[PDB]
């Protein structure tokens, strides 16, 4: 069910927070967990965090660093999906954290 | 666009330029678009050393974060044991 | 420690025996922060070693983790750019990235 | 010495101008300086394995060259104790 | 081993006791060449450490030597690139060569 | 009384060879032993090598990877003097192996 895009709040063991999926559906569809990025209410200025939009489900950053995989049961509540012009600007932030190479 | 250079930049830009690239200006893009390329690694070295230098947990919030994450990991090294 | 890189191999025991994992976050990042993120070699569409490659095995890019710096243990040397090329492959099919 | 600049190359230009070169002349000047320098030490790098797979003790001819040199070395942190 | 670099500090002991080794070779070389170029620490001409440098000290850049990678110990860290300008400065002077 | 530019033939302990006296003269006066580069008939394509010219002192290669730590009193034939084309084209090679930065 889970796809790429989509924002859920999960709890790892410090309260409930709000995590965009990253993995592909295919992968989502498939398997147990899924991996997803920290989205934050901090505000940081560095290449791997992203400004969430006016369209998007909350006010805060994507921390692209900060990945995690999450179970599917683990998955709370569906606060939403990203637009597609700030899955661009995170698709990048990704690229730069694990160092995909230039161009 | 009209661009000067003196005698051992050309000598150089000619270096480059027989070592593989297709013109002088093709060259001239390239070694722009790699300088800027190796300033944005300079910078995102900066900033994660000021995130650090702030937050010696980072990217994670709080030490308690990480050891969270790192349990989890254990745990799903344990199944797949 | 002498910072690690993108692309080498060290040996961890994260508690069940100790394991060969390939670095894949950006060397900045390893530089500066306590944490390395990486994918483990083990033993279809995964990524083969190659024969010129420092460890037979193979690579699940969809189980990226992060390894504290103090976890890594006996380096084992470089990944091919060759096989890496097909790692940042691998790794942008696995998180949704756009790599033409 | 005329240069042709596509759009996000030049928008590149302008962004390594204003990190603090004087112009975009000599923005242009360093970018194919840099890549010269860059491109020097990629052909160090080839060189260097190049002796090495010819001659695994480089800069030494020999073995036994490595060991007179090293028994030397020795002998003189021995006298500076 | 993971190839050392051009300003890292390493402890070597040569027969004498375990004494601290300052890089100076330059990288190429020592990623593919089975030894580095090294001045020592110890304890007029010379180059002062450095309060924000990894240890305390003095270079003597008319000490030139060669160190074999199998006889580099501990990681002592990485000098800072202001003690470096004088380390470079220093090893030009003691070489002849042109330094502007 | 050695000076830099000077080949000397010196037995490290593998035959008698050329070597190149690099140090300064500051160094060489008031210190017992000098530091030189090998010469050599070997031939390299490698930014650490020059080679000699016409009246350069023999002919081959300087190596400048090879730097070494010769006594005074182990240096003995004196072969000449590089011209000072060649010493800074030496000058060039050494400040490549020991890293010395761009420009």
């Amino acid at each position: 069910a889970p796809l790429r895009g989509q924002v859920y709040r999960c709890d790892l063991g410090y309260g409930a927070k709000p995590w965009l999926i990253v993995s592909n559906n295919a992968r989502n569809r498939h398997t147990a967990d899924v991996v997803a990025v920290r989205l934050t209410t901090t505000r940081r200025t560095i290449p791997t965090w992203v400004a969430m939009g006016p369209s998007d489900p909350l006010t805060g950053y994507v921390n692209a660093d900060n990945i995690e995989t999450l179970g599917k049961d683990e998955l709370g509540d569906y606060l939403g999906e990203v637009t597609p012009a700030t899955m661009n600007k995170i698709n990048t932030a990704l690229a730069t954290a694990l160092g995909l190479p230039w161009p | 666009m009209t661009v000067r250079l003196d005698q051992q930049t050309r000598q150089r830009l000619q270096d480059i330029v027989k070592g593989g690239y297709r013109s002088a200006n093709a060259a001239i893009v390239d070694a722009i678009n790699k300088r800027w390329e190796a300033l944005h690694d300079e910078q995102l070295d900066a900033a994660y050393a000021a995130a650090i230098h702030d937050n010696p947990a980072y990217p994670y919030e709080s030490e308690a974060e990480r050891s969270a994450a790192r349990a989890r990991r254990n745990a799903r090294q344990q199944r797949s044991a």
